[PDB]
């Protein structure tokens, strides 16, 4: 118990920087993607670069890295 | 990704080929390899405590069951008409017209999924099981209570 | 019945509660007559659940480029 | 806190110690069990919460084991009772199929269990053919149920999956056309079995459907199949157990048509008299009563049959479902003759009733002899009462 | 015999395994297809009402 | 993304049966214990558990002397039918104590130093 | 236009819709003994349970598991007595039917 | 409720038990008190069928007007009545 | 009406043959309903004229359960 | 109120049109929208997309039909028969396709009789009907014995006399047919008027044909 209440304290100091490095990283992702779009899509009429879908809450991608199958 | 995705269809040869052969002995050994490859396809989507929950009850126990009862009841009589009627052209045109063609699917209006692979955690399902659905696992033990009086009541005497 | 395999809640939990304080909140005398005023809400359930316009947009901009390389192949 | 548990305790708690006095009693070589019994309608009142159909349920299944001998059958009776009480309270369709699938298992190995004579194999035959039947459709709604969970992401009853577990509904109260499987079961198993199957598992079905169903569909057209093939097949057919089998059916579809015009009184006012009419008519020693079950389940208008059809006929001319209403007609016109066909076979003849030699002499005129005080009910059934 | 029977059994799980994912390709073709057309109707629906809408 | 480093040791406080209330009364205990929910419960409990026992003996030396076998059968379904309205009884006085039912006579007994 | 995730789900709910069909009639359509017909009843409650624990996957929710675990007590119960049943009735028939456990001849 | 509702409880009893002679083969007016039981019976479970008449015209009235729709008190005292009519 | 021997062969006639088990048509039964009946939902919109044509079409057309024999199940080639 | 002398109520009437009766509150309706399909299965100004429209469904009656004596026939085969899987798939399609084709030329016949008699005539009655249902059981009833090539005409004109006087002409009359709130052209008797339309939850067989009779839905 003393082993896996030290481990813990030391999960709950480290996940803000590793939430922070996945955020920025995940910024920078966005802002290549974009620039992709805009050079894809510069001449499609009415066509608008970096529309959210949805209007108040953030959505998270589906896929992440640390879900992998087993076999 | 070959290997995965031909393992995930090999699960619905094998569910055709249950009922395809004569045998039913060979049904039986079609059943068993079905639900090994199903674990093991269980085990992609990250569960590794369920999959083993569908190998030691459905091939350890209950198929161990139905070959007890296949050996001890059947007689040969693959042709004594087993061969001799052959089959429903009618059952098979349900089959093609709503599995193979699937006029009405489960996903409904939607044609594409994403699939994702999950990571079980047996705490959350502890939790889960003896706190927030207890009722129902008292419920699921009342179950088996009725199996097991139910089948020593009605065992051949 | 809203809690998570590997979390504490599901992964679009907060969305349906949205959707529930909503319909909530209404005063019409039909649960019919309510979802009417709703469709926001669940849209937007329905948006974090299948992500259906995020590959709907996804697929457009993909018929775009495949049309951007077959019709022009311009050398320099 | 679980302070708001104790029931759910103390029904542990009693099938704990009921299973133990049991095979106490048992080791005595006790070949009579009424002591037994009696603790079982204990513990049915001691679990049942104070509502209206929670207590008709309870008072209901305490009259009907009276009629059951053996520890096994008392146990799976109570195991199946738990499933009734429990689906009336179910919100969701996890606690649905876990009771719907207890009553199945329960009714199963209670045909197994209890027959007799040359009628066993027949008995046994009929519950594998049910229980194969029953296995499929328990596909049907777990495959639409994992279909619905994966649209809507919770566990609420919408959208175009709702039409599948409504079909597996229609199934559990043998509508028509998919109604073979009890019309198989009246042929064969016996008599006490066939009064518990047509009374508890209706009654327990309609209240969680009055409870906690919407569906945005329609079942006229298990209306017409049931009505039309229930008539036809009990004029048509001349053992009395397929008789009363699709006699169940064209009764079945006129509380369908109550259902589907809304109104739910006439649908609690009808299956009542038809519950209390079936505790007379499966425990019946004098077969002169037979012809009073034949005047009350044919609608003749001053017995309680009448009352029980009638307010299901003036709801459905209220909301002007008028297509289903004349079909209802023509076929309460088609079921008369074989009400008068029941009037001719068993009021027309010699009485002759044997006496008991074995002790237990005529053992169940009280309940037969009540039930057939279905002549002064009518005084409180004009009245807005079931409402 | 059971040489025949294992060539068999061999010969319909590698066709099964070829020939399955192309039924499962054109499926999802065809979604992807009836999905474009129903965004291309939506956007003339939305340029029509904003045309007579104001 | 990141999940919550997961705390293995803790493990949530939920009864399976949620009440969905708030307490209409004033509340003495928020959670009572077996010997809280005993040592405060009301003479009419004590009265309706001793005569559903009184019941369940004389029912069940009723039914018992068919087979011969009445007194091990009255102890019995005594026994039974008096836990039952024991469990009643102590479900009744922690109801009370909680907050949930009226607990007038309750709150004038159960505070020493917060009587007044 | 869609991705290898996308493949793998689509062919996953594929497979798991035949599966069921394939439980549901093929026994019956090749006119098979009752110990076939049970053998492919399991067959369906695999595929349910498949569909389930890949929809808890998929929402991240502990309810499909739940129901995971009641579809294979609920299945193993139904199967024992059904066999039990089988057996009873095969040793009360066998003496003037031969092919008793076959109802579909 | 209805005034005679006792009364035909009774006469429920009578015919009850008359009814419970004849199955068995006895005259009408053997064992008269099974008659008595079957008439204390009766008359309680008739008088209870009558309070139930008030009580569901009461549940009408207080749902109906809880609802919105709100009742002249000309017609209210049809319904929150113990009217023994 | 008829002579005994004439008509006894006619009492007799297309019922030397064992029955079926009730299994199969209960099995169809269900599939049919649980497969195809979700086709009818639409239905109920329709006009009632189409309606009613529609269901005496299927009395007109109804061949019955009992006493059903086919000349099929005497015949050694199709 | 009885005489021998004469019936008051045959000559105590009303000499002027009363006024609508108002029933509620809330005087608009609620229910959920037709499919598009019946919408455009109503519509008689085409004769022939009329009976492209209808035709389909009255064929699934003789699918159904036709799918049970199949069965029906597929029981019976002998093993020397069932085998020959071709054979018996012939076999037994041609059972079905034939009934699922003729319910198909009933229904386009009846529907565009029904139509065109409908266009001709410019007005929308009961004779369309019944020539619709002369013709449709008159194709039925022919090369029959002799009470029959006039039975099977009176059948199907008396089935389509019976849709009209069921489903279209009495839901027609009684469109102000009320069973809650005030009497209508009696509101002097004083019943009280609820805020809305009572809620139903009817079934989709059983749908208001005024605003005013019920709320349905849920
Ligand atoms: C796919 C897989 C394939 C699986 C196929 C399964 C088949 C298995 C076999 C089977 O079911 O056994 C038969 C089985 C027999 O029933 P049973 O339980 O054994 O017995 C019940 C009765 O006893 C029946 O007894 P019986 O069959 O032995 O016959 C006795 C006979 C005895 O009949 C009589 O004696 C009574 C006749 C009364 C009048 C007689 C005429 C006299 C007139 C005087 C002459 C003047 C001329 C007038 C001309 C005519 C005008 C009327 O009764 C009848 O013929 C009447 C029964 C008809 C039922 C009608 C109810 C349907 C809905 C109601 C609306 C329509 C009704 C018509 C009214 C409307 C008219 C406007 O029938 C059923 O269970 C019914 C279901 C089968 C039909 C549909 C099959 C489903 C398959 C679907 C196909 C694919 C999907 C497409 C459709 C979408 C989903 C629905
Ligand atoms: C805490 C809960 C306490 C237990 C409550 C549930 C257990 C009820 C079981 C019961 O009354 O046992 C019958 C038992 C009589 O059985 P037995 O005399 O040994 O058997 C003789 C034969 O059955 C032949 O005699 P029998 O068939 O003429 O009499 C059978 C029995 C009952 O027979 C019936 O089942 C037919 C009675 C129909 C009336 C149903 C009332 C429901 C009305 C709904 C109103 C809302 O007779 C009675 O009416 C006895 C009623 C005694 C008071 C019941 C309270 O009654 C008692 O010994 C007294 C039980 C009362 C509590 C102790
Ligand atoms: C001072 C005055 C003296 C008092 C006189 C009392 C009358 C004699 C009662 C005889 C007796 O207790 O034993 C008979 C008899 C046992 O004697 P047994 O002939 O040797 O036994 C025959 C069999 O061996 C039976 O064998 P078992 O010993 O096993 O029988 C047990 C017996 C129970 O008996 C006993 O174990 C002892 C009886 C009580 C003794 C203490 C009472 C004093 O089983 C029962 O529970 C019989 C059930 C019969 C029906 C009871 C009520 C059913 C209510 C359900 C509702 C049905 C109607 C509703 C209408 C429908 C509306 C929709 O017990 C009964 O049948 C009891 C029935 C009810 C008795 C209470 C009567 C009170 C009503 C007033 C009577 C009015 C007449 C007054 C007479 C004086 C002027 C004419
Ligand atoms: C011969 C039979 C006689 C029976 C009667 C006598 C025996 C005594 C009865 C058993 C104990 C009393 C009843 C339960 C007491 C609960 C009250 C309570 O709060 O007690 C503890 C509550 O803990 C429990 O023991 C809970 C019991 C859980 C039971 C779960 C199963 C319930 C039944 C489910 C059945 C499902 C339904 C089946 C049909 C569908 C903890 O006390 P506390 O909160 O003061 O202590 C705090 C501490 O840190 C621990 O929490
Ligand atoms: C003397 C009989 C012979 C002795 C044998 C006894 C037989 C066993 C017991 C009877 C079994 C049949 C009972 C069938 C169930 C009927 C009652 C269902 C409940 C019902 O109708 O609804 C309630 C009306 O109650 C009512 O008041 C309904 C009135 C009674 C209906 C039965 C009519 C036939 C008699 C309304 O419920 P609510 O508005 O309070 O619910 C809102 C909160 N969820
Ligand atoms: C069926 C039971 C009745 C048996 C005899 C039916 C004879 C036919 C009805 C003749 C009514 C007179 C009539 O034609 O007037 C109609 C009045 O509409 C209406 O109001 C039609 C009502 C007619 C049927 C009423 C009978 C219901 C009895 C109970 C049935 C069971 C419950 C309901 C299914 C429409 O006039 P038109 O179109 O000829 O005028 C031409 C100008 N527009
Ligand atoms: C089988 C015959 C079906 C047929 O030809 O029907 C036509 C099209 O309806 C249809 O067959 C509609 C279904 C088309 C496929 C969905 C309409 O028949 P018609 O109006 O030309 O009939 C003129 C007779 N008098
Ligand atoms: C010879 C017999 C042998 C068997 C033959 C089997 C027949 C083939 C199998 C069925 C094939 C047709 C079924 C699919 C129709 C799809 C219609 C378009 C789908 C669509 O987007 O609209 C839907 C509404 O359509 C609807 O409402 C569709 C209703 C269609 C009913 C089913 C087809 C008619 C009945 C069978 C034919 C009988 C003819 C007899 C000659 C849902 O709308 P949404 O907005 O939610 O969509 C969300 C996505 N955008
Ligand atoms: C004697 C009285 C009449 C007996 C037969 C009545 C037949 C018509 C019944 C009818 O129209 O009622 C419908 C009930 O649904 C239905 O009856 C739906 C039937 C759908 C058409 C079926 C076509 C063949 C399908 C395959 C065979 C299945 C069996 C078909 C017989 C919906 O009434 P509404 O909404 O128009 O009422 C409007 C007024 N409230």
């Amino acid at each position: 118990r003393f082993e896996a209440d030290e481990i813990l304290t030391v999960r709950k100091i480290v996940h803000p920087v590793l939430q922070a490095e996945w955020d920025l990283r995940y910024l920078e992702h966005l802002k290549r993607e974009r620039e992709e779009e805009a050079k894809v899509m510069k001449n499609v009429p009415g066509w608008k670069v970096g529309e959210s879908t949805t209007r108040h809450r953030w959505l998270a991608p589906l896929e992440s890295w640390d879900k992998r199958p087993l076999v | 990704m070959f290997f995965e995705n031909s393992a995930i269809l090999l699960c619905a040869l094998l569910s055709i080929a249950v009922g395809y052969t004569k045998s039913p002995f060979m049904s039986l050994m079609y059943s068993v390899m079905l639900f090994i490859n199903s674990s093991f396809v269980l085990m992609m989507l990250g569960f590794e405590f369920l999959a083993l929950v569908n190998l030691l009850v459905y091939v350890g126990a209950l198929a161990v069951l139905f070959l007890f009862v296949i050996m001890l009841l059947e007689i040969p009589a693959t042709e004594l008409r087993a061969y001799s009627r052959g089959w429903s052209t009618l059952g098979i045109f349900v089959f093609i017209i709503n599995g193979v063609f699937q006029i009405t699917p489960s996903m409904g209006p939607r044609g594409i999924i994403t699939g994702l692979p999950g990571a079980e955690s047996i705490t959350n399902l502890g939790h889960a099981l003896y706190l927030y659905f207890a009722d129902l696992l008292i419920l699921n033990s009342l179950v088996l209570t009725v199996a097991l009086f139910g089948r020593f009541a009605i065992a051949p005497v | 019945a809203g809690m998570g395999l590997s979390t504490g809640t599901a992964r679009c939990y907060d969305w349906y509660m949205d959707y529930l304080k909503c319909m909530d909140e209404r005063k019409e005398p039909m649960i019919a007559l309510r979802r009417e005023h709703c469709l926001e809400w669940l849209e937007d359930y329905n948006e974090c659940l299948h992500r259906e316009k995020e590959r709907t947009r996804r697929q457009v901009i993909e018929r775009e480029r495949r049309a951007q390389l077959a019709g022009g192949s311009k050398p320099a | 806190a679980a302070a708001a548990a104790m029931i759910e305790l103390d029904l542990c708690f009693g099938l704990l110690l009921l299973i133990l006095f049991g095979l106490l009693s048992l080791r005595n070589g006790h070949v009579s069990l009424a002591h037994i019994r009696f603790i079982c309608q204990c513990w049915l009142v001691m679990i049942t919460p104070l509502e209206v159909q929670d207590f008709a349920l309870c008072i209901l299944t305490v009259v009907l084991l009276q009629s059951f001998h053996s520890f096994e059958a008392l146990l799976f009776l109570l195991l199946a009772y738990i499933g009734q009480l429990y689906m009336m309270h179910s919100c969701n369709l996890v606690s649905f199929y876990v009771c719907l699938e207890a009553q199945t298992l329960c009714v199963v190995v209670l045909c197994g269990l209890l027959a007799r004579g040359a009628s066993t194999s027949f008995s046994v035959e009929a519950a594998l053919k049910f229980l194969l039947l029953s296995a499929m459709v328990s596909g049907m709604a777990l495959f639409w149920f994992s279909a619905m969970y994966q649209r809507t992401g919770s566990l609420d009853m919408v959208g175009q999956e709702t039409f599948w577990i409504l079909l597996v509904m229609l199934f559990k109260l043998g509508v028509a056309p998919m109604h073979m499987w009890s019309v198989d079961l009246y042929g064969s198993i016996p008599k006490s079995l066939l009064l518990y199957l047509s009374t508890a598992p209706k009654l327990s079905l309609f209240t969680f459907w009055a409870s906690s169903w919407h569906h945005d569909f329609s079942v006229g057209v298990f209306i017409l199949f049931s009505m039309f093939i229930g008539s036809i097949g009990a004029y048509g057919q001349p053992a009395l157990r397929s008789l009363f089998a699709y006699s169940t059916i064209n009764e079945i579809g006129l509380l369908l048509l109550a259902v589907e015009t809304a109104g739910f009184h006439t649908l609690y006012q009808h299956l009542g008299i038809y519950i209390i009419t079936q505790l007379l008519l499966w425990n019946l020693t004098d077969k002169r009563l037979f012809a009073l079950c034949a005047v009350s389940l044919a609608g003749l208008p001053p017995f309680a049959g009448f009352f029980g059809k009638a307010w299901i006929f003036w709801h459905a001319m209220s909301v002007q479902a008028f297509s289903l209403l004349a079909a209802a007609l023509f076929c309460t016109l088609l079921s008369l003759v074989y009400y008068l066909r029941v009037i001719r076979l068993f009021w027309t003849a010699p009485v002759h009733t044997a006496a008991s030699f074995t002790g237990a002499p005529n053992q169940t005129t009280l309940t037969s002899a009540c039930a057939v005080a279905l002549a002064f009910a009518p005084v409180m059934l004009v009245k807005p009462f079931v409402i | 015999g059971l040489i025949r029977n294992i060539a068999t059994f061999a010969t319909a799980v590698v066709g099964w395994s070829v020939g399955i994912p192309f039924v499962v390709q054109a499926r999802m073709n065809g979604y992807v297809e009836r999905n474009l057309a129903t965004y291309d109707a939506a956007q003339r629906q939305k340029a029509e009402e904003a045309a007579i809408g104001g | 993304t990141w999940p919550e480093p997961p705390n293995y040791y803790e493990a949530p406080k939920h009864g399976f049966k949620v009440t969905l209330e708030n307490p209409t009364f004033p509340i003495i205990n928020p959670d009572p214990n077996i010997t809280d929910a005993v040592t405060n419960m009301r003479s009419e409990n004590w009265g309706v558990v001793a005569g559903l026992a009184g019941l369940g003996y004389v029912a069940g030396y009723y039914f018992g002397a068919k087979v011969h076998w009445a007194k091990p059968t009255a102890l019995f379904t005594s026994i039974f039918l008096g836990k039952s309205g024991l469990l009643w009884g102590m479900s009744d006085s922690a109801h009370r104590l909680m907050g949930f039912k009226e607990n007038s006579k309750e709150v004038a007994a159960n505070l020493p130093h917060v009587m007044q | 236009y869609y991705t290898e995730g996308e493949i793998f789900g689509t062919t996953f709910m594929y497979t798991t819709n035949m599966m069921f069909w394939a439980g549901i009639v093929g026994a019956v359509a090749f006119r098979r003994n009752l110990i076939i017909l049970l053998l492919s009843a399991e067959t369906v409650m695999l595929a349910c349970n498949m569909n389930f624990l890949f929809t808890a996957a998929y929402l991240n929710d502990i309810t499909g598991a739940i129901m995971s675990i009641t579809i294979t007590t609920i299945a193993a119960c139904e199967t024992a007595i059904g066999l039990a049943l089988c057996v009873a009735y095969f040793h009360m028939r066998s003496a003037t039917d031969v092919e008793a456990l076959n109802m579909l001849k | 409720g209805w005034a005679y509702s006792g009364e035909w409880g009774m006469l429920a009893g009578f015919c009850f038990g008359t009814l419970k002679n004849v199955q068995e083969g006895k005259a009408w007016f053997r064992r008269p008190y099974i008659h008595g039981a079957g008439m204390i019976a009766g008359y309680y479970l008739f008088k209870a069928a009558a309070d139930w008449e008030d009580e569901a015209l009461k549940r009408i009235i207080t749902r109906y007007e809880r609802k919105g729709y709100a009742i002249p008190e000309d017609r209210k005292e049809l319904f929150a009545a113990n009217q023994y009519k | 009406p008829g002579n005994t021997v004439d008509n006894w062969t006619e009492l007799r006639a297309s019922w030397n043959k064992e029955r079926a088990s009730s299994l199969g048509t209960n099995y169809y039964l269900n599939v049919a309903v649980m497969g195809f009946a979700y086709w009818l939902n639409e239905a109920y919109y329709f006009p009632p004229r189409t309606l009613y044509v529609g269901a005496l079409v299927f009395f007109a057309l109804y061949v019955r359960k009992a006493y059903f024999s086919t000349p099929y199940a005497f015949k050694h080639e199709y | 109120v009885f005489s021998g002398a004469f019936n008051t109520p045959s000559s105590t009437t009303a000499r002027e049109p009363y006024a609508k009766t108002k029933s509620s509150e809330a005087e608009y309706g609620v229910d959920t929208p037709v499919p598009a399909s019946a919408l455009k299965a109503a519509d008689k100004h085409d004769a022939l997309a009329y009976a492209v429209a209808n035709a389909p469904l009255i064929g699934l009656a003789g699918l159904a039909a036709g799918a049970q004596e199949a069965y029906m026939t597929f029981e019976r085969l002998p093993p020397t028969l069932s085998r020959q899987h071709f054979k018996q798939a012939q076999l037994l399609l041609g059972i079905i396709g034939k009934k699922t084709a003729y319910a198909t030329l009933l229904g386009a016949v009846f529907s565009f009789t029904d139509a065109t008699v409908e266009n001709m005539r410019g007005k929308h009655d009961m004779t369309s009907g019944m020539v619709a249902g002369a013709v449709t059981g008159f194709l039925f009833g022919m090369g029959r014995p002799m009470p029959q090539p006039v039975a099977w005409p009176l059948a199907f004109a008396g089935a389509a006399v019976a849709a009209d006087f069921i489903g279209e002409l009495m839901p027609k009359y009684m469109k102000d047919y009320r069973i809650y709130g005030p009497v209508v052209h009696r509101e002097n008797w004083g019943d009280p008027v609820p805020p809305r339309p009572p809620i139903l939850d009817t079934g989709a067989a059983v749908r208001p044909s005024d605003p005013g009779q019920f709320w349905r839905g849920y």
